[PDB]
């Protein structure tokens, strides 16, 4: 029998099988329903919903990683299962993973869902940013999860993300596109539209990165072309894009470039650690893993290596990792927690659950 | 000089040899070109090597989809594909009916016409001097035309070849005896550019980087088909000649090793430095037959299969959304046998990191409730310690931590002040722990969730503590035990003296 694994991200569902390196279905967490509510199919999920935009009302479940739509994200669950992976989940035990800091209310209730809707065997909610730390293969450091709604610095003790630590920035992927439809309209263009976020969402992730000085950078785009990428648009025309490749995943470092009063994710990073106990900090500091698709962009770990340097005492060994994986790393440390023989000790019984009710993933999940 | 990775050994090639290859050097430079600008691993199936002259000419079209009808291997015909079917391989000419309707559906659906069929020169000297697969061409003075059989196929057969004018070119038009008299031989030829169809260059298998890799943008696969324009484009030839078409023709229950071997892959250029293979580990060249022109030469299945370990080593992966035949006579192809050896890696070095008292409820000995919580064989070290007025511990695991507690330690745990231990810990019989939750004021846990912290490599502890009207339940488990188990323990004995009003 083989354990299922569904990374419920802001934006994007990432589902498979345990043991394989990678997931099976990869589709948008949006759920579909027609206009009209006060009236062949009541709703629709992910690629499907996309295709019948034109008839239906789209919305996240999962916004900024705390889902806040249970019958919406029911519908994605059963999608996941039935229509995706083609799986009946009462043979299945099932891996889930969790935003940091999720509400207890929230995984109460995700664990009850998983037992009296679906009626799996046993099921497990691990921590997100744990997962991509032992997709590293650590136990120990601090992630960085950006994705596609939000953004955290996990420092973790040995698998055990040490809450009181946490820190959360609300500003992910979505939020540097829709700075980049911001600043390209300033240029006399017009990105305004869902179906604009989305071409500049695709210019995003195929031109933009991370300078390492943006004031030099920002004196080199102003007083040359080197710097210069051309982008072909739906409708034929070339837009150039220029300073914007930097601008847009500079607000990461820089939050007020989007109005926001937030420290950076270099600031947050330090902040994170030092909330740490005094004998784990070295550990953390030389373990910094960058995970999610918003960590994607060329140049960032060498700006977050100079960033965190300037702020640590000198001697301070510093190190990042970002694997070229990273846009699955969350996903990947699920298959390899859940296909280890420990897994099995785990994991909530059918048979727990209903001696203990829903509070036994207080117990046994952190 | 050795490539080791896991499982996976590759040594040196002594002596590199030089493979047949039957696309154009002239394109494999091109597609390698393609591969490094778009930063893709591209496999080619092989092309046949008397076919090569036929795309070097640059004359004709390719094979599209839906043509079931065959190609030739005699005659002035080898290499294309006869509307007549007598005139193809010998499966077609022991089955003429059914691929005969072969033919003629795939010009009533619009997908194939039916073409005359033109050579240059250089495929004359070539079928009758390097191959010798036609007889010395003889003039026949009142067609004016040059007669010659072929010396495979239907040796009977007559082929009559007139020397043409098509477009400032010098061709020779073939023309047979259709029902005893003379007349243009037809090929299936594309639908846009009318021109005869050559074997194309049919994609084995794409891998793209993890960048690459993901949802598609279909509002109703897109990156396959953007590439395959880039290659059609980089390969420059006119509008209707393309060697690379869009979509692809069914799986087709068949083997025939020369059908898929040797194959040419195209990959990015830093694959050709000294640290191609990972750091210090070696070039691709070192290890697979590599040409001048970058065609890395795949001549059997497993080579195909190590080669593809060095490409998923590396972070380039077939798409989800693409459909791939690739494999045929499978050593090991199977999604467990290629598993990615960071992934492999990974997983081993995680499951390595891994791993006064008053008289109990009964009245008879507290140490039965330590054998309670020790007998599982999860934990090493257990007490039950009250906390109220002089705090001491009422049992305990001998010889371990837990027994030397001390008022000051737990003062810490039940303190107002629930920030400080996060400073630096706290200690429990001495022993320093770090506190991972602190759920002590939370309703219907009452605990702590503590690890141990030591020294360099030395192994750490899960611990719970658990808060009831008089006591504190402590359990530390054994390595490797997770911090849920011991959690799940320690509440089930807390609910349990909680309901004795302890
Ligand atoms: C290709 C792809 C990528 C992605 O990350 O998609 C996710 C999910 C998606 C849902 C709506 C969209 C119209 C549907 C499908 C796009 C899926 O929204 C995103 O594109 C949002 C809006 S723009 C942005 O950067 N994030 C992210
Ligand atoms: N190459 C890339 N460069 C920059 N951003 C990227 C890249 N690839 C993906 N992203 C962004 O990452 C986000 C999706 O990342 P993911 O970690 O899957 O999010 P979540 O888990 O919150 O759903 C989107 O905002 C997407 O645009
Ligand atoms: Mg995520």
């Amino acid at each position: 029998t083989t354990a299922l694994v569904c990374d419920n991200g802001s934006g994007l569902v990432k589902a498979g099988f345990a043991g394989d390196d990678a997931p099976r279905a990869v589709f948008p967490s949006i759920v579909g329903r027609p206009r009209h509510q006060g009236v062949q199919k009541d709703s629709y999920v992910g690629d499907e919903a996309q295709s019948k935009r034109g008839i239906l009302t789209l919305k996240y479940p999962i916004e900024h990683g705390i889902i806040t739509n249970w019958d919406d994200m029911e519908k994605i669950w059963h999608h996941t299962f039935y229509n995706e992976l083609r799986v009946a989940p009462e043979e299945h035990p099932t891996l889930l993973t969790e935003a940091p800091l999720n509400p207890k209310a929230n995984r109460e209730k995700m664990t009850q869902i998983m037992f009296e809707t679906f009626n799996v065997p046993a099921m497990y909610v691990a921590i997100q940013a744990v997962l991509s730390l032992y997709a590293s293969g650590r136990t120990t450091g601090i992630v960085l999860d950006s994705g596609d709604g939000v953004t955290h610095n996990v420092p973790i003790y040995e698998g055990y993300a040490l809450p009181h630590a946490i820190m959360r920035l609300d500003l992910a992927g979505r939020d540097l596109t829709d700075y980049l439809m911001k600043i390209l309209t300033e240029r006399g263009y017009s990105f305004v539209t869902t179906a604009e976020r989305e071409i500049v969402r695709d210019i995003k992730e195929k031109l933009c990165y991370v300078a390492l000085d943006f004031e030099n950078e920002m004196a080199t785009a102003a007083s040359s072309s080197s710097l210069e990428k051309s982008y072909e648009l739906p409708d034929g025309q070339v837009i150039t894009i220029g300073n914007e490749r930097f601008r847009c995943p500079e607000t990461l470092f820089q939050p007020s470039f989007i109005g926001m009063e937030s420290a950076g994710i270099h600031e947050t990073t330090y902040n994170s650690i030092m909330k740490c106990d005094i004998d784990i900090r070295k550990d953390l500091y030389a373990n910094n893993v960058m995970s999610g698709g918003t960590t994607m962009y060329p140049g960032i770990a060498d700006r977050m290596q100079k960033e965190i340097t300037a702020l640590a005492p000198s001697t301070m060994k510093i190190k990042i990792i970002a694997p070229p994986e990273r846009k699955y790393s969350v996903w990947i440390g699920g298959s390899i927690l859940a296909s280890l023989s420990t897994f099995q000790q785990m994991w909530i019984t059918k048979q727990e659950y209903d001696e203990a009710g829903p509070s036994i993933v207080h117990r046994k999940c952190f | 000089k050795t490539y080791q990775s896991r499982d996976l050994v590759l040594e040196p090639i002594q002596h590199p040899k030089s493979i047949e290859l039957g696309m154009p050097e002239v394109d494999q430079s091109v597609l390698a070109e393609v591969a490094e600008r778009e930063n893709v691993i591209i496999g080619v199936r092989p092309v046949d090597e008397k076919s090569k002259s036929l795309i070097a000419s640059k004359m004709y079209s390719s094979m599209g989809l839906f043509v079931k009808a065959i190609s030739s291997d005699w005659g002035p015909m080898s290499g294309f594909i006869p509307v007549d079917q007598s005139f193809a391989k010998a499966s077609a000419r022991r089955d003429l009916e059914k691929f005969n309707e072969y033919a003629e559906q795939s010009i009533l659906s619009g997908n194939a016409v039916s073409a005359n069929l033109y050579l240059n020169q250089v495929r004359i000297e070539e079928l009758v001097s390097k191959y010798e697969s036609l007889t010395p061409l003889e003039l026949d003075v009142d067609s004016g035309m040059y007669k010659t059989t072929a010396t495979n196929g239907d040796q009977t057969i007559p082929f009559f070849l007139n020397k043409v004018t098509v477009d400032d070119k010098e061709l020779w038009q073939v023309h047979y005896l259709r029902e005893g008299e003379l007349a243009p031989f037809k090929v299936i030829g594309d639908p846009v550019s009318k021109q005869p169809m050559t074997a194309d260059y049919d994609l084995l298998t794409v891998m793209y980087t993890y960048g690459d890799l993901g949802p598609q943008d279909k509002v109703k696969s897109d990156r396959l088909k953007e590439l395959k324009d880039v290659i059609n484009t980089s390969l420059g030839r006119t509008d209707g000649l393309e060697m690379v078409h869009h979509g692809a023709d069914d799986a087709n229950p068949y083997a025939v090793m020369a059908d898929n071997f040797p194959a040419t892959f195209f990959v990015p250029k830093h694959f050709f430095d000294d640290d191609g293979l990972g750091e210090g580990k070696g070039s691709i060249q070192t290890y697979f037959n590599v040409n001048e022109q970058g065609a890395v030469v795949i001549q059997n299945p497993q080579e195909f299969s190590n080669f593809q370990q060095v490409a998923i080593n590396a972070s380039y992966r077939a798409s989800l959304n693409d459909k791939w035949n690739s494999g045929l006579d499978s050593p090991l192809f199977t999604t467990k046998r290629k598993l990615s050896h960071d992934y492999l890696d990974a997983r081993d070095e995680v499951a390595k990191k891994l791993g006064s008292p008053p008289p109990p409820p009964g009245g008879a000995g507290w140490n039965a409730y330590i054998d309670n919580l020790m007998a599982d064989g999860t934990c090493q070290d257990a007490a039950i310690v009250g906390y109220k007025d002089s705090p001491s511990v009422w049992a305990a695991v001998p010889g371990k931590t837990f027994v030397n507690i001390t008022p000051a330690e737990v003062g810490v745990l039940v303190g107002k002040d629930r920030s400080s231990f996060y400073v630096n810990g706290l200690t429990l019989g001495g022993q320093k722990c770090s506190v991972i939750r602190d759920s002590l004021l939370q309703d219907g846990e009452f605990s702590m969730d503590l690890r141990t912290k030591s020294t360099g490599g030395a192994p750490t502890f899960n611990v719970t503590v658990t808060k009831t009207d008089k006591t504190l339940v402590l359990l530390m488990g054994k390595e490797g035990v997770h911090g849920g188990l011991i959690n799940k323990k320690c509440y089930e004995m807390a609910s349990h003296l909680r309901r004795s009003q302890y």
